[PDB]
């Protein structure tokens, strides 16, 4: 109405009604699944493209050859945090020379997205990022919100339905330390499958892969280059 | 630039110093304070060339004021020796002032500390310090023994003040010494009008 | 000093007074006008009782010289408190 | 130009100068006031450059205004000591102004002396410039412990007799400003021991050196 | 007639017809047979209002 | 809250135009008028001041007609308030360009500058326009003798004779039946100043209280500006009973 | 961290002459304090409603009636807060005068820029004009001033004018009565007179305020003082 | 009072109103009315006494901000009256304007001078409702240097002026008129009955009574002109006495 | 409490009608819907404990923390809107760092306790920030002035404490401090106490199973706020169970 655009009014439970559709917006955004290891970090994420004249657009953003980060959500939001995101890691090389982690960066990223959920008259960014990083310690995956509100997880997925990859994810939780970067990118990909309907199982040209670590460089595999991690899934474990 | 020094008792300190604040060659006042408005509640030693002192010893009324009253009336002597810290790390070897400071913080008991004219801020036993404690070192360390108890310490402070004015070309008539407690700071003078002289040489 | 708000210092002013009519004669005249105008203050229950005490006053003040200032004071009274009294205090 | 001198009997100040006021080293006024009125209590003297002195002595003739106005509580020498000492120290050299400041504050009498750079320090007599020595020396005779206001008038006039000997930019008059709690005098004149005037005999050529061919009046 | 006056600092016409009530109302309870000075002046005292200007409002 | 509501100050309001600086105007009309007038040798400006009350001591006597410069001179057509802040705007402007210029002022030039901050307000800053319309007069070498007419609006206009203020519509046409192109000399524009000030006022009766009347006139080397002092002003009062008679016959 | 809200426009054109949130501070005025000013001729003389109706003052400094500067002196009606910020900038102002010239503002000029930020509030969204009109006295050009700035920041020049409670009524009689060529003794007469037909309730010196400016200088009458010039006259 | 009209958007701006009131100060008042705080002042020539009550939600506190009396410089103090959250807002500013008054007048500052610095700066909140006024009342005691004890009291607004006597809080008039009976009587000024006579007011416009350690008195006295609390042994000093004062 | 959502707060600028904005009584609400976080200060210092929420077996360290660590020596235990509760402990963390750079010393905890309850009312202020919707405590323990506990609420108040507790239950948790004596104790004693209170107050209608995390700015990690010792954490943990019982 206008007292639901207002930045201003909350709710009783005293939730302003702006933060909450700002965090619907990633859910009706494609699923992203973010796992780490002891030596990797992979981003597993869904594609969309216009036609069948056309090839898939990245949803895996290249930052750092030791950080990188994947979108769920709107773009053009997308595009502020990102630009936000490499000033910030880039200035960490060059002052400190330490490969940054992961968990000092999305708290400061938690500070400015919280800002426009406090001004009045302007709106929540609502873009879900996965940020996959590895630092001296070992890889961490961390989810940042359109609020505040991150997580530290082995293994998380955000998107429709999200629950459900969590749980596929919760019975090999152990497992993931242990495994290579080939499984893990495996163990990602019988996750996001959970989200979609049980009618569709993913294809080679709907999938991204973004393999982080500095044991490797970052890559962005795309829509060809994708096979050779792809190969070795179940399909839809119920 | 005259003697400053604090001699550590073990719950107030004693302070004494010589005066004459100099205007060049000539000495242009000698019938002034050596322990001015800081605060209110706050002393520090002060001798030394009247704008190196001067421009430390207003900002740390300034911070000083703030500090005093949100913590509940008295401050900390650690920091109000670093804010004279910042003004003498801008003018690092322009102004050779050093300030002794020397307080009864909320911290706990009696604590004397040294802010250098480097930006060197430091809790010690006790020293004595100017441009001319390069001048008084041996006298001083002779009165300073391991817990130097009150009594002692009006003798031994005043004598180290007066050794400092009759040697001193730099030095002048009267010392006036400080003494410092948590009631505020309270000033003596000691004639020097009236003829004491450190015996003459043959 | 102060009120002290008008139930709080009434129901110990109440309870002493009471007692002082019954107990003994001469030297509880001089006692019970005192203990009598402290009682006095409130406009609540405080009248009902302040009343019985005034009959004792007026005839131990007969008795003596009193009596020109006995009447006076149980006169005003019926005129100021006509109250919730019974009938038989009232007649 | 401006030597200055200051005397306690007891109380605050009588402010003591030889008046004249120069353009540089040549004298553009004889002899014309220059211990100074600053709005109605505060007085200066003034040392070493006339001219820093004159102009921080009004900003800070601002900021006392402020204060007496609303408290109806004598001029504050301590605010006037504080605003000269932050507009020098910044630079840590701009301008020399050696400024005798002298009232008697709303609790005690307050004497104030501003050097080149920045003090803080409370002393409650000094003397200004490079002849601060000559106006101590009649003082130093004078006055043993306690003087009267007229005794400290005598000293006064003579330390300023002292300073129109030692310079002779300084001259004439001996002005004596009496500095206090609500009196305050300014009077030019206290002492004629001489004075600067003009010529008994006159000679001047008139047109055997005098050239004219034109003349026109405009508004 | 000046004490009335006095006393409050804010009352308008049909202001006083409410404390001629307020007083009658103290003085019902005294029993008494006429209006003594004591009921005007608690009257005024109760219901006297906020001093309106000097916290803003008029002023 | 505030997004509720309208102004529409910045905003552009159905009629392709903003409210603000429509209703300025209106304002402008029911305060004391001012009117400048062309004659030969000089330039001069006559207003009816903002008072109407009928006892003045004169403390400001610039309370409609402001010299800003030996060069210029204005004055105030609408509201006192708004005209205390552009007062001080042009006693600078006047003077700065004085400084580099060392010729007169040129009356267009300082126009359209002013015209511009009146117009930088209602389209941005989120503050009304002035809800002042200043008449300015001075003298330039390359336009000659001038008048300009300054707006909330932002818009400017080079005159001869032109009246803004109070009922501008009659007095505009007024200053045109008496005063053709280049007619009347200084001394009988004065007095025809004042006739149109007596007909049109917010308020009756033309006294020198209620008048204040400012002469250009290019003395001998220098273009003197002069508010007139009350006695002169009544001098003329006397030659506007004079002037009703010449304008008719 | 920041701020914005209301920065457009607060304030609308009245065909009047002036805006119509002006107009509702100069009521404000009116049930402000009774403050007025008339002009001896030899000085001018101010006197002020002391009371803020409470009834319990003790003045001795804290004054309505208060020296800007040597020969300046304000009284005012209406608001406190907003009154302290005119007399703060009026000494900056007078003193600024004062640098350039070796004399203080005149009375004329000191209106000028007083009056620049009362406009300054109206126009600009966010902030709100003045809600106090300034009785102004000064002695400039040899001759004794008095100027009235109002709320708006228009200005009406008074030889004498009234303020506060019935401040319409207060002009007119002002208007027709005004008188010059008085003594400093019947200026104080004249004004305690003045001020018991604005002012209502009981004056003794703890409710009225006086203030003369002369040629000695500004200051403010003793409430000793007062008294005896209200007793003196009918 | 008036809820105002608007002609311009006055309804939720400080902006005019016929009355001439300001929206948001008037609604400043209603914030005193929500702490619960009220205060009384006396001015004496032995000392000016500030009292005013103490919060207690519960009995784990510490005091050193669970306190309404302030030190606003060593020897002038005062009392915040009102919502405890806009007061400390409003002491914080004050503190920093207060410290610049001690870089800029060197020393000690008259009561005077003192609420006359904070009534500029409450002048810009007044003025805005970009920021809305602090609804906070702030009554300054201390001892004016040649003058005496001083009791002055501002308002949210910023309105000050010199009383015999003063209060603020909850209810400023119907307080003021107890005071006044306690003024005219005016008792002889000395240290204990200055102090008893304020508290004496403040106990029985509220008519619930209190215990010493129950308020907080603030004195500045003739014998230190220092802002002293008296704790609870002195203030217990005056309250046995004035049982058996009448 | 008083606030309707239409009117009187529609501007983060709008003072309300009762002199309480509504937008600070609406930040109090969310902070009662939360869950219970307590600090309670000791002689020898102060213990926090504060429950860490569990909706993944995934969840490390990272997800879902109440304990900051303002300064390094002071900590900061806040409940209610998570969003604003971790940006404030940002401005904050840079507001004690600055502090520490110019002061040189173990920041007294009475001066921070005014600088932000004052910073919280200046949100409440101005229009392009909105109040903070958490009450928070601050915590620590020094030489400079000893064991500090202080907590702010989202009006911007600041009120000294030695015990409390912000929860679902505020009073109950704070009478059960009160029959306690603190005094009697120090910060070894203190670890199981708070311990229990959490789990007794907390009521789940939104948990699932959560996980205490407390922590330790006392007498073995020497005036810097570090996660609670080992042993420590065992004392604790056994006698929150034995407390259900």
């Amino acid at each position: 109405n206008q007292y639901d655009n207002d930045v201003t009014v909350w709710s009783p439970q005293g939730r302003i009604h702006q933060i909450e559709y700002a965090m619907e917006a990633v859910k009706q955004g494609s699923a992203t699944v973010g796992l780490k290891s002891k030596t990797h970090a992979v981003l597993v994420a869904l594609k969309r493209a216009q036609s069948e004249l056309a090839a898939h657009q990245k949803k895996i953003l290249h930052v750092d050859n030791h950080i990188g980060i994947s979108i769920a959500g709107l773009t053009a939001d997308a595009r502020l945090l990102c630009n936000f995101m490499r000033q910030e890691c880039l200035d960490s090389r060059f002052v400190f020379d330490r490969p940054l982690p992961v968990s000092r960066l999305v708290s400061l990223i938690g500070s400015k997205t919280q800002i426009p959920t406090q001004r009045y008259g302007r709106r929540p960014y609502g873009v879900g990022l996965l940020i996959a990083g590895y630092d001296d310690m070992g890889p961490h995956v961390f989810q940042t919100c359109p609020s505040a509100n991150y997580f530290d997880c082995r293994a998380m997925s955000i998107g429709a339905r999200s629950q459900s990859a969590r749980t596929y994810l919760e019975r090999h939780m152990s497992e993931f330390m242990q495994c290579n970067l080939d499984e893990l990118v495996k163990h990602g990909l019988r996750a996001l499958r959970e989200t979609l309907p049980a009618e569709q199982d993913l294809t080679t040209k709907n999938v991204s892969i973004g393999i982080v670590g500095k044991d490797l460089e970052f890559t962005i595999y795309d829509d060809d280059d994708v096979s050779p991690f792809l190969d070795g899934l179940e399909e839809r474990p119920q | 630039t005259t003697i400053m020094a604090v001699q550590f008792d073990g719950g107030v300190v004693l302070g004494a110093d010589s005066r004459t604040t100099t205007g060049s060659y000539i000495a242009n006042r000698v019938t002034d304070k050596l322990t001015p408005i800081h605060d209110h509640i706050f002393c520090c030693r002060s001798g030394s060339a009247a704008d190196t002192q001067a421009v430390a010893d207003a900002v740390t009324y300034q911070l000083g004021f703030h500090s005093i009253e949100l913590n509940e009336p008295p401050l900390v002597h650690t920091a109000a020796s670093l804010f004279k810290e910042m003004c003498y790390r801008y003018r690092e070897d322009l102004m050779a002032g050093i300030i002794i400071a020397g307080w009864d913080p909320q911290e706990g008991g009696q604590v004397y500390s040294v802010p250098m004219g480097g930006m060197m801020v430091r809790q010690s036993f006790a020293i004595g310090g100017s441009g001319s404690s390069y001048i008084y070192g041996y006298v001083d360390a002779t009165y300073r023994e391991g817990m130097t108890k009150d009594e002692c310490l009006q003798f031994t402070a005043n004598a180290l003040a007066l050794a400092m004015e009759r040697d001193g070309s730099s030095g002048g008539v009267i010392r006036l010494a400080a003494i410092q407690q948590s009631g505020v700071e309270r000033q003596v003078l000691l004639g020097d009008q009236i003829p004491k002289v450190t015996i003459s040489t043959l | 000093r102060r009120s002290q708000l008008k139930q709080a210092v009434a129901k110990m002013v109440q309870q002493c007074c009471t007692y002082v009519e019954e107990i003994t004669d001469l030297p509880v005249k001089l006692r019970l006008i005192d203990t009598l105008r402290m009682v006095t203050e409130g406009k609540i229950y405080v009248e009902i009782e302040r009343a019985r005490l005034t009959k004792t006053l007026a005839t131990i003040k007969e008795q003596n010289g009193d009596v020109k200032e006995a009447a006076s004071i149980l006169q005003e009274l019926q005129v100021e408190t006509y109250g919730s009294m019974e009938k038989k205090e009232r007649v | 130009t401006t030597i200055a001198g200051v005397v306690y009997k007891d109380g605050i100040v009588l402010g003591a100068d030889t008046r004249a006021t120069e353009g540089m080293v040549v004298a553009d006024k004889n002899c014309s006031k220059i211990h100074f009125i600053s709005p109605n209590i505060y007085c200066c003297g003034a040392g070493t450059a006339a001219d820093t002195d004159m102009t921080t002595q009004l900003i800070s003739s601002n900021l006392e205004l402020h204060s007496l106005t609303t408290g109806r509580l004598p001029r504050v020498v301590t605010a006037n000591r504080m605003l000269k000492q932050m507009l020098f120290r910044y630079q840590g050299y701009i301008g020399a102004a050696l400024v005798l400041g002298g009232v008697d504050v709303t609790g005690p009498h307050l004497y104030s002396i501003y050097p080149h750079g920045s003090t803080d320090k409370l002393p409650y007599v000094t003397m200004g410039s490079g002849s601060l020595a000559a106006m101590a020396v009649f003082e130093d005779k004078f006055r043993p412990d306690m003087e009267e206001e007229e005794a400290k008038k005598l000293v006064s006039e003579a330390i300023a007799a002292g300073i129109f000997n030692d310079l002779g930019s300084g001259s004439n008059i001996d002005l004596c400003v009496i500095s206090k709690s609500k009196l305050d005098f300014l009077r030019p004149y206290s002492v004629p021991n001489k004075k600067g005037t003009r010529f008994g005999r006159y000679r001047c050529e008139k047109g055997t050196t005098a050239v004219l061919t034109e003349k026109v009046t405009p508004l | 007639l000046e004490d009335y006056v006095a006393r409050p600092d804010k009352i308008s016409g049909a202001d006083i017809n409410s404390i001629c009530q307020e007083s009658g109302m103290l003085a019902v309870r005294e029993n008494r047979y006429i209006v003594l000075a004591k009921d005007f002046e608690k009257a005024y005292k109760t219901v006297i209002k906020k001093d309106e200007q000097e916290h803003e409002f008029y002023k | 809250m505030s997004r509720r509501y309208d102004s529409r100050t910045t905003i552009f309001s159905p009629e392709g135009r903003l409210y603000q600086v429509e209703y300025a105007m209106e304002a402008i009309g029911h305060a004391g008028t001012c009117l400048g007038i062309l004659a030969n040798d000089g330039v001069l400006l006559a207003a009816e001041r903002r008072n109407i009350h009928k006892l003045l001591d004169e403390v400001f006597f610039s309370e409609k007609i402001y010299k800003l410069n030996e060069d210029m001179a204005c004055s105030v057509a609408g509201i006192t308030s708004d005209a205390n802040v552009l007062t001080n705007e042009l006693r600078l402007i006047a003077q700065r360009y004085l400084l580099q210029y060392q010729e007169p002022i040129p009356c267009e030039q300082l126009v359209t500058a002013l015209c511009d901050i009146k117009q930088a307000y209602t389209q941005f800053g989120g503050k009304r326009p002035f809800g002042v319309s200043l008449l300015y007069i001075g003298w330039d070498k390359h336009y000659g003798f001038q008048l300009y007419q300054s707006d909330p609006s932002g818009n400017y206009g080079g005159w001869k004779a032109t009246c803004i203020g109070n009922n501008s519509a009659a007095a505009v046409s007024m200053l045109k039946q008496d005063y053709k192109e280049g007619e009347m000399t200084l001394k009988s524009a004065l007095a025809l100043a004042v006739k149109v000030l007596n007909k049109t006022m917010d308020v009756s009766k033309l006294s020198a209280e209620k008048v204040e009347i400012a002469t250009l006139t290019r003395e001998n080397g220098k273009t003197v500006i002069r508010v007139l002092k009350q006695k002169e002003v009544e001098q003329l009062i006397k030659k506007h009973e004079e002037e009703e008679a010449k304008a008719e016959r | 961290m920041a701020e914005r809200g209301y920065s457009f426009s607060l304030t609308t054109f009245s065909p009047s002459g002036k805006l119509v949130q002006i107009e509702y501070a100069l009521a404000a005025v009116a049930g402000g304090a009774p403050s007025v000013g008339i002009k001896a001729a030899n000085g001018v003389v101010l006197a002020t409603e002391k009371k803020q109706k409470s009834i319990l003052y003790d003045e001795r400094s804290v004054h309505k009636v208060e020296p800007i500067t040597k020969h300046i002196g304000l009284v005012y009606s209406g608001m406190g807060p907003d009154y302290r910020v005119l007399v703060h900038r009026a000494r900056k102002l007078a003193q600024q005068y004062y640098l350039v010239y070796q004399e203080p503002i005149p009375t004329a000029q000191l209106v000028q820029r007083v009056a620049s930020v009362m406009q300054e509030y109206t126009q600009s969204g966010g902030v709100r004009p003045f809600g106090v009109s300034l009785l102004i006295c000064g002695w400039n050009e040899g001759r004794p001033y008095l100027f009235q700035s109002d709320p708006s920041g228009a200005y009406f020049a008074w030889k004498a004018t009234a303020m506060g409670k019935n401040y319409v009524n207060g002009k007119t009689f002002l208007e027709k009565r005004y008188n010059e060529d008085l003594e400093l003794e019947d200026a104080i007469h004249t004004a305690i007179l003045t001020l018991k037909e604005s002012f209502e309730g009981q004056m003794t010196e703890d409710n009225i305020e006086v203030g003369i400016c002369n040629e000695a200088g500004f200051r403010r009458l003793t409430p000793t003082e007062v008294r005896d010039y209200l007793a003196a006259i009918a | 009072m008036s809820r105002g009209s608007s002609a311009g958007f006055d309804r939720h701006i400080t902006i005019f109103s016929p009355e001439g009131r300001l929206y948001q100060v008037e609604y400043a008042f209603k914030a005193i009315n929500q702490g619960g705080l009220t205060s009384v002042a006396v001015r004496g020539k032995d000392c000016a006494v500030i009292v005013t009550q103490k919060k207690v939600p519960d009995k784990l506190l510490d005091s050193s901000t669970v306190t309404h009396l302030f030190k606003i410089t060593e020897n002038i103090g005062c009392v915040m009256t009102g919502m405890t959250a806009d007061s400390r807002s409003q002491v914080q500013r004050a503190r920093y304007e207060a410290a610049n008054w001690k870089y800029k007048y060197g020393y000690e500052i008259p009561v005077d001078m003192l609420c006359k610095r904070i009534a500029d700066i409450s002048q810009v909140y007044t003025q805005n409702a970009e920021m809305r006024p602090l609804g906070c009342c702030m009554i300054l005691i201390g001892i004016d240097e040649e003058q005496g004890p001083q009791v002055y009291k501002c308002d949210p607004a910023g309105y000050y002026c010199g009383f015999k006597a003063t209060a603020a809080g909850v209810k400023q008039t119907e307080s003021t008129s107890f005071l006044e009976k306690k003024v005219k009587k005016k008792f002889d000024w000395t240290f204990e009955q200055t102090v008893e006579t304020a508290i004496t007011c403040l106990s029985t416009v509220l008519s619930i009574d209190f215990k010493p350690s129950e308020i907080e008195v603030g004195v500045v006295t003739v014998e230190n002109p220092k802002f002293r609390i008296l704790t609870e042994a002195e203030i217990d000093a005056h309250l046995v006495a004035l049982a058996e004062r009448d | 409490m008083s606030s309707i959502g239409t009117g009187y707060d529609l501007s983060a600028s709008t003072f309300s009608p009762d002199g309480r904005v509504f937008q600070v009584e609406y930040a109090m609400k969310a902070v009662e819907n939360s869950s219970t976080a307590i600090g309670i200060r000791c002689k020898d210092g102060v213990v926090f404990g504060v429950e860490k929420l569990v909706l993944s077996k995934l969840y490390e360290e990272g997800s879902n923390k109440r304990l900051f660590n303002v300064d390094r020596h002071v900590g900061m235990a806040v409940a209610g809107l998570l969003a604003d509760a971790r940006s404030l402990a940002d401005i904050a963390r840079e507001e004690a760092s600055n502090f520490r750079s110019n002061f040189g010393y173990n920041i007294p905890l009475k001066h921070l306790a005014d600088r932000v309850a004052m910073y919280v009312h200046a949100y409440t202020l101005y229009s392009a920030v909105r109040p903070f919707g958490c009450s928070f405590m601050l915590g620590s323990y020094s030489v400079n002035d000893g064991a500090q506990l202080y907590m702010i609420d989202p009006s911007g108040v600041s009120y000294g404490y030695w015990g409390c507790a912000i929860g679902k239950a505020r009073q109950a948790a704070k009478t059960e401090i009160e029959k306690l004596q603190m005094k009697e104790m120090t910060c070894r004693d203190v670890v199981k106490e708070v311990a229990k209170i959490i789990y007794i107050v907390h009521d789940e209608v939104k948990d699932k199973a959560f996980e205490l995390e407390l922590s330790w700015v006392g007498e073995l990690t020497k005036g810097r706020h570090e996660i609670v010792p080992k042993d420590v954490r065992e004392e604790a943990e056994k006698y929150a169970k034995e407390s259900l019982k």
